DNA sequence: GTCGAGTCTAGAGGAGCT
DNA sequence: CGGGCTCCTCTAGACTCGAC
């Protein structure tokens, strides 16, 4: 079984190479082999021996087609046929005019000829153009929808719109969604519209696929984010006429160019109420129909161009599968939300106490104008606005005396109540407090009013002044042109008190043990605070950036070091930094996470496997979140989702960062998945190898990438990390910056940021050594730039073209870095498409009960049946093998090394956590997953364990 | 200590300096509390009751007697736990044998010191299914610690410590970082059903509580706060000499005053306002009855040492335009407010705190 | 008999059926009170506090310990009077030695019978001897008014004059229980004797400012049993319905649920329950029950528990928001909007 | 007629992920 | 020339509308 490359690389075993690449491989060019050996020994890499990995014998399923490419093309065609048929039928359809009067009934209504509305249970069509309107006021329920069929027009109205009721249940169920059922549903940003179809939430997958015109626009003529900013600012420059923003207005104006598409100015769904929508029903339905028609036009103008520029059937057959993502949740989701919000509120309230105390004690400086000598609160607005206008014991009182005194005091009090008329109708807000203090206190009219300066936070520009922060014995100071700095005293060229600052620095230098005398980011004398020098704070991104807050996570090392100190002293500044670092993520992401649309499956909708499992709680609720993924949201055609592709991994200190761990498979199901090992690194290495000599590891970079393992710690990431001293997860950033055009200064800054021990000189020397290296990775760079500079850059594997906005004909040498990165990133997207096609083929062929769950780029999760976890793991290993072999085949290599042929580990867990051996202990989850929710640690299996468990057979 | 002098002078404590030492205050041998310490402790008890008993469908009050009758002769109770267990079977009729449920109490417990010390302690006895005992213990640990930290100026002084019993029973211990050291203010114990079976010998079908569809003998959990040491912790926490007690814990909220004249109309207005605030649950210090007229600086210092949230000054001008002078303990900034709106602002300030 | 059976069953009087006795309830030697009895006594104590301490600027709370150490070998306190006198000298600082002023307390007092403890409400009034009898009559009138205020039949709360063994005048209050009049409060004009005894020599400390001159003040003791007052009001209130006063009844509104779906209707019930509690209305969470009894049986049970109103949430409450509202006193059923309920209840409690 | 509060928007800087 | 994205809060400017 053992086989070797001409450069002594253990290649794929005989029993697998014969089944995949077939016999008859030509002998490699001996001149090329000698050239590669000379190149390897030029950099001192030839002659290093590697251990022979145990060869794998496996009976692969029949790869019909003739070779790998034909096999994948046939799979993609057989998967995408019934939906391409429906899309074609949509393209060749004549539609009657939009009805003038829309039905008001509840449910689906079909408009026959002459606009005759007819109640129909569901659209009896295999192809629809869809749009769902949602009233944000009430919640996340669908409000109304209009659908376009090849024959008729359809409209949908909900109970919560046609029917009035005091209360509607807040927990969504599939009984208040849109019933749409080999169906195809077309729409612009159809991920939003998919989430409101009731059959998309069952575990058993109905054969429905969704086509997105937003994704097709991004594929055909997408635009970079910087190019997005330039295009918006305007609204060579020829690209501004072949590309547009992702709005249906701009997309329609680009592809179709008809009369401008008009949106409703009132925004009765975003900023309106249910009564406002019952009032303007016909207007909103007609706007919905106009948008559906614009989507139909854009689809007609887009389907040809997409198949022209993305002609491989695998691209579409994978984009169809990448839009049926499915996350199952349970009652632990609500617990997670409540616990994370409560912990966030606790820590925020602690910090607010600490700051509001400092605010209140500073108002006492107003008496006597003492703030003028405060080196922090001297430049604030300390103004007061005036109020505006238009005997011996008598004895026990008798009862009549009691009543008379009571009533007369009451009347004396109530007669003054009439003097309210002299008060202005606008109530003044804290006129007796200084100016900087009124702004911190919410007005009494606010529904969330709290006593004191309740609006204070660490990001405000007064907090580094109320905390009396100092940097190296210098008071912090803010300039409107340089961000935060500090006032180095002793310069001789409300006023700034410079004698107070000199006294403060003298006290610091005589107490701490210290001694024109300072060197820092530089005396930017444009600020010109009299009597002192304004030195800027050093920012982690360089000396050109501005620090937006001295409480950023890059200052905690400087805080603990002793340069950045708080005035109160002790653990006040460190605790402020720690709490900010703990609540940074949830502060941004709580509106996203808490507003996810969860639909709770009733016990009737759950399958028998779930309901008969001994772990099925009769009191718990099981639901599902359909991620609203845009299957192509970048110029590189990556998927985009604001929450789940941005979800944080469980950190020990981050609040709410156990988000993905709350995606827990239902009883009877397990989550089988794997992560591609050094995906883009191997892609770049194999591209360089195919460009250099046509053998794996012919280049020095390819040989370095290929030789090693992650477990042994001898892989390229770990080797680089040990070489520099940084962690592997930061060696990723370091090497990826090196590949993606980062200069040596970036490496210097990265080393100084990560490895605090390394000074400027050491980091600069190491960066120069590692970038100086006719280099180790020169062939990969040359091939990537050759692909980028060609007339029509295409992916070497599937052939998908670059966006028309990024061709060299329309751009005269600009945005070149984005184009060169597009090659590798779109190659990764092609890898993902191939994996999805192959996994779907294997599941269909060998009768594995499971469905695609989610794919966060390099990762791919499948909600497989519990009994099919090992067959699914074997299928995942086989698909990785075939994807790598196809990648090699399309590059003309005809062989695959054994090291990269299989997944390092196929995780079989009941959560979406990164590693199986993780308890996900965060401030919001201090006990852990197992203690609180009862999630046992899963198992990660290698290829050999999977073969031993499955006997190497996918059939069972 | 200056704080103890302030507490004696401002009638938070009682007795002489010799009678009020750290050990006597921490034991219960102090002569008692002043009229302000009584109200601060009442505020603590009210907040504890609100947090624990009021907003729970399952927590009920319980009446445990002060003396332990019978075996030869009786004694004085040392904890409220023992008396609460005697009501477990009777209180299963209220919850219809549903679990979990609780019994809560605030009372004085007598500890040998041979001197005798009295402590005001708030206890919750939580009967939970044995499978959920650890999760309920963690829940109550978090709930109690956040309740203690809620009114604190420095919540980091309150801490927690996971402990263990002689019988290997998991527990917890809260603390307050007093200037000398850490002192135990609360203790949560996962006792189990040993005490229930010892107290109720015989058939255990009498003790069965419904864990959903499964009857089970509950595991007992006990929480035992310390209200006397709690208010001493808050007096040390709050402490220009000012006691920055929480707006919900400050014994006195507002302090009324007067001008020089006209006395007959100003005193009628002040009596009307005084009755207005008392009818709305705002404790008032009748400073307009004082026979001695002092500089506003001295009066302000006196009111700050007593934790007075606001100082209301009614002058002859109030008779014309209805405006009063309002001062704030926290900021020392004087504002003008119409006398008709004062009660609403004060209720807003106390509730929103 | 029937009343005590109801009270024990409805958790007014905790303990065994045989363990409850008339003389055990009138002596403090009883197992204790159920949660309803505890909340009723808490209501009574709050009413006493508001009507004595809160509105009077001369009255301050006092902190007396349970035990009395030192040679007389400690001793449990038998009355709240002596602990108040020990605070007399140091509590002249609150009023700047100005007379009159008072010290009021509610606490437990241990009476030998067996040790039978009674929770008593006391007020010691330090007044100059000139106006002692006038203040005694004033307090007598006010205490009688307070006791009669909540009574459904205020004719039973009588009063009488008495002479002490030392010739000191005083008054006594009695509730006319069905078996006879039991003493629920007593007022005494004991003058200075004790203040001097407890403080022999240096009467300059005991002197109080009776206007301009300084005098030693006569003390007045008003002492009333809150436990026997609770018994008196339970007998006053008591078809088996306990018509306790709205300000004394432990639980005001009994919240309930009546139909399906369970999870949609219990969210409404929980929201209403949280709203009512935030405004200081005691609610009985009857909606948590899984096994539903007859509506008439719930009405009888809640009438026995002195719950003012019964609120029923049904299917219709989801459509138009109307809840069923039943009044304990008038046994009248009506429908009102759920948003109007809290204001209605607050105004009803305030009106009484 | 003029002036201050509510609103609305846009830019800067920080922070998640791959 | 690290790249591609996503979203958040804080601040300053501009505009509008009602009240003196
Ligand atoms: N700072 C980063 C992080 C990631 N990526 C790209 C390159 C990777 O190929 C891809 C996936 O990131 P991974 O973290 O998976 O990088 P690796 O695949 O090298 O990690 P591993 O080998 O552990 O899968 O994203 C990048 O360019 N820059
Ligand atoms: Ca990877």
């Amino acid at each position: 079984q053992l086989r070797l490359n001409p450069l002594l690389i253990q290649m794929l075993s005989r029993g697998l190479h014969e089944q995949i690449f077939g016999c008859g491989g030509e002998m490699p060019d001996e001149a090329a082999v000698q050239r590669s050996v000379e190149h390897l020994q030029k950099h001192g890499l030839w002659g290093q021996p590697a251990t022979p990995l145990p060869d794998v014998e496996l009976r692969l399923p029949r790869l019909f087609g003739g070779n790998l490419d034909q096999h994948f093309r046939l799979l993609a065609q057989k998967q995408s046929l019934p939906y391409l048929e429906a899309a074609a039928s949509l393209l060749e359809a004549q539609l009657p005019p939009e009805p003038k009067s829309w039905a008001w009934a509840e449910g689906w209504t079909r408009y026959g000829p002459e606009g005759e509305a007819e109640p129909v249970a569901i659209p009896e069509e295999r192809a629809l153009v869809f749009d769902v309107e949602v009233c944000l006021a009430e919640g996340t329920c669908p409000t109304l929808a209009v659908a376009i069929s090849p024959s008729a027009w359809y409209s949908w109205c909900s109970r919560r719109l046609v029917e009035e009721r005091y209360s509607w249940t807040s927990q969504l169920s599939p009984a208040d969604l849109i019933p749409l059922g080999e169906q195809l549903v077309v729409g612009h940003n159809v991920s939003f519209d998919r989430a409101h179809i009731r059959e998309q939430y069952l575990i058993q997958d109905s054969r429905m696929r969704f086509l997105d015109t937003m994704s097709m626009h991004m594929a055909i003529s997408g635009l970079s984010s910087f190019q997005r900013s330039l295009w918006m600012g305007a609204k060579s420059w020829d690209w501004m006429d072949i590309s547009s923003a992702n709005n249906l207005a701009d997309v329609h104006n680009l592809y179709v160019g008809g009369p401008p598409l008009e949106k409703e100015p009132r925004e009765l769904f975003v900023k309106g109420s249910m009564r406002d929508i019952r009032e303007n029903f016909q207007d909103l339905m007609q706007y919905c129909a106009r948008d559906v028609w614009a989507t139909f036009e854009v689809f007609q103008q887009q389907l040809p161009l997409f198949l022209e520029r993305c002609p491989h059937p695998v691209t579409l057959a994978g984009m169809l599968e990448m839009g049926v993502s499915y996350l199952p949740v349970n009652q632990n989701w609500e617990r997670y939300l409540t616990e994370a919000q409560n912990t966030y509120e606790e820590l925020q309230r602690e910090m607010k106490k600490s700051l509001m105390d400092l605010a209140n004690d500073a108002c006492q400086l107003l008496s006597g104008e003492r703030y003028k000598e405060d080196p922090w609160l001297w430049d604030l607005e300390w103004d007061l606005q005036e109020f505006k206008q238009k005997q011996e014991d008598p004895g026990p009182p008798s009862e009549e005396e009691e009543l008379q005194r009571s009533v007369t005091a009451h009347n004396r009090l109530q007669q003054l109540r009439s003097t309210t008329d002299l008060l202005p109708k606008r109530p003044q807000h804290l006129p007796g407090h200084p100016g900087w203090y009124r702004k911190l206190c919410p007005r009494l009219d606010d529904p969330a009013w709290a006593p004191g300066p309740s609006l204070l936070s660490l990001q405000m520009r007064v907090t580094p002044k109320l905390m009396a922060l100092t940097w190296d014995g210098f008071p912090l100071h803010y300039s409107d042109s340089h961000g935060w700095g500090y006032l180095v005293p002793g310069r001789r060229d409300v006023t700034c008190p410079y004698r107070a600052i000199e006294s403060l620095y003298r006290k610091h230098c005589l107490e701490q043990g210290k001694q024109t005398y300072h060197h820092g980011n530089g005396p930017y004398n444009d600020v010109n605070i009299p009597g002192c020098w304004f030195f800027k704070l050093p920012h982690k991104d360089g000396n050109n950036y501005n620090v937006g807050s001295p409480f950023a996570k890059d200052f905690l090392p400087k805080m603990e070091d002793g340069t950045l100190q708080a005035g109160p002293g002790g653990a006040s500044g460190p605790r402020a930094l720690e709490i900010n670092k703990m609540i940074s993520f949830w502060r941004n992401a709580h509106k996203r996470i808490s507003s996810q649309m969860v639909v709770w499956l009733p016990r009737s909708a759950l399958p028998r496997v779930v309901t008969r499992h001994p772990s099925f709680d009769e009191e718990g609720h099981y639901g599902a979140i359909l991620p609203q993924v845009v299957t192509a949201g970048t110029i590189t055609r990556r998927a985009v989702e604001p929450t789940w592709l941005t979800a944080s991994n469980a950190r020990p200190d981050r609040v709410g960062s156990e988000l993905k761990a709350m995606v827990q498979a239902p009883p009877g199901y397990v989550l089988v998945g794997a992560d591609v090992d050094s995906q883009e690194l191997w892609i770049a290495a194999v591209l360089g190898d195919a460009h250099f000599a046509g053998m794996h590891g012919c280049t020095a970079f390819g040989w370095m990438t290929l030789q090693g393992r992650k477990s042994r710690g001898t892989d390229l990431h770990s080797k680089t990390a040990a070489t520099v001293g940084i962690s592997r997860e930061h060696a990723k950033i370091f090497n990826y910056g090196r590949i993606y055009g980062a200069g040596q200064s970036f490496a210097e800054r990265l080393l100084m940021q990560f490895n605090h021990r390394l000074t400027r000189q050491e980091a600069a020397e190491k960066a120069q050594q590692m970038y100086a290296v006719g280099g180790t990775e020169s062939e990969m760079f040359n091939k990537l730039e050759s692909i980028a500079m060609s007339d029509t850059p295409r992916t070497p594997v599937l052939g998908c073209c670059i966006s028309r906005a990024l061709e060299p004909s329309v751009v005269q040498g600009e945005f070149i870095t984005s184009r060169v990165n597009w090659v590798v990133q779109s190659s990764a997207v092609d890898y993902l498409h191939l994996m999805l096609v192959a996994m779907k083929w294997l599941f269909e062929e060998f009768a594995i009960d499971g469905r695609f769950c989610i794919s966060i780029h390099d990762e791919v999760r499948y909600l497989v049946r519990e009994e099919d976890r090992y067959r699914a793991a074997l299928a995942l290993q086989i698909t990785n093998l075939l994807t790598r072999c196809m990648f090699a085949y399309k590059l003309g290599l005809n062989d695959l090394p054994q090291s990269v042929a299989f997944f390092s580990a196929v995780d079989i867990d009941q959560c979406l956590r990164k590693e199986v051996t993780m308890d996900c202990k965060t401030p919001s989850n201090p006990t852990g997953m197992e203690r609180r929710y009862g999630i046992p640690q899963g198992e990660a299996l290698d290829i050999y364990q999977i073969i031993e468990l499955t006997k190497g057979s996918l059939e069972k | 200590e200056a704080l103890l002098e302030i507490c004696q002078r401002r009638h938070f404590l009682s007795g002489s300096k010799q009678q009020l030492s750290r050990d006597s205050l921490l034991s219960g041998c102090h002569p008692g509390f002043g009229p302000l310490g009584v109200e601060l402790r009442k505020n603590l008890a009210a907040e504890w009751w609100t947090s624990v008993v009021v907003f729970r469908e399952q927590v009920f009050p319980v009446d445990a007697l002060h003396h332990k009758p019978g075996p030869t002769s009786g004694k004085l109770r040392e904890n409220l736990l023992h008396g609460a267990l005697e009501h477990y079977v009777n209180c299963l009729d209220l919850v219809n044998k549903r679990l979990p449920y609780g019994l809560a109490q605030i009372g004085v417990c007598f500890h040998p010191v041979k001197s005798i010390g009295e402590k005001t302690e708030a206890s919750l006895v939580w009967f939970t299914p044995p499978r959920t005992s650890n999760q309920w213990l963690d829940f109550w640990l978090r709930h109690r610690l956040q309740w203690w930290r809620k009114f604190a100026m420095s919540p980091s002084n309150f801490s927690s410590s996971d402990c263990q019993d002689e019988e290997g029973r998991k527990g917890n211990k809260l603390y307050y970082n007093f200037p000398w050291g850490k002192e135990l203010i609360e203790t949560l114990w996962n006792l189990g059903d040993h005490e229930l079976l010892h107290m109720y010998p015989g058939n255990v079908s009498k003790l069965h509580g419904r864990d959903g569809r499964k009857n089970v003998v509950p595991c007992v959990l006990s929480v035992n706060g310390d209200l006397d040491r709690g208010m001493l912790a808050y007096l040390y926490d709050s402490f220009r000499k000012v006691l920055k007690l929480h707006p919900c814990l400050a014994p006195i909220k507002v302090a009324l005053d007067v001008g020089r004249g006209p006395t007959l109309e100003l005193r009628q207005v002040c009596q009307g306002l005084f009755n207005e605030l008392l009818e709305n649950g705002i404790s008032v210090w009748p400073g307009y009855l004082e026979t001695m007229q002092s500089s506003l600086e001295q009066l302000y210092s006196k009111y700050d040492e007593m934790s007075i949230l606001f100082t209301v000054l009614v002058t002859e001008t109030t008779l014309e335009n209805g405006l009063i002078h309002l001062r704030s303990r926290d900021t020392t900034m004087k504002e003008m407010m119409h006398i008709s709106k004062l009660k609403d602002f004060l209720i807003k300030y106390i509730s929103s705190a």
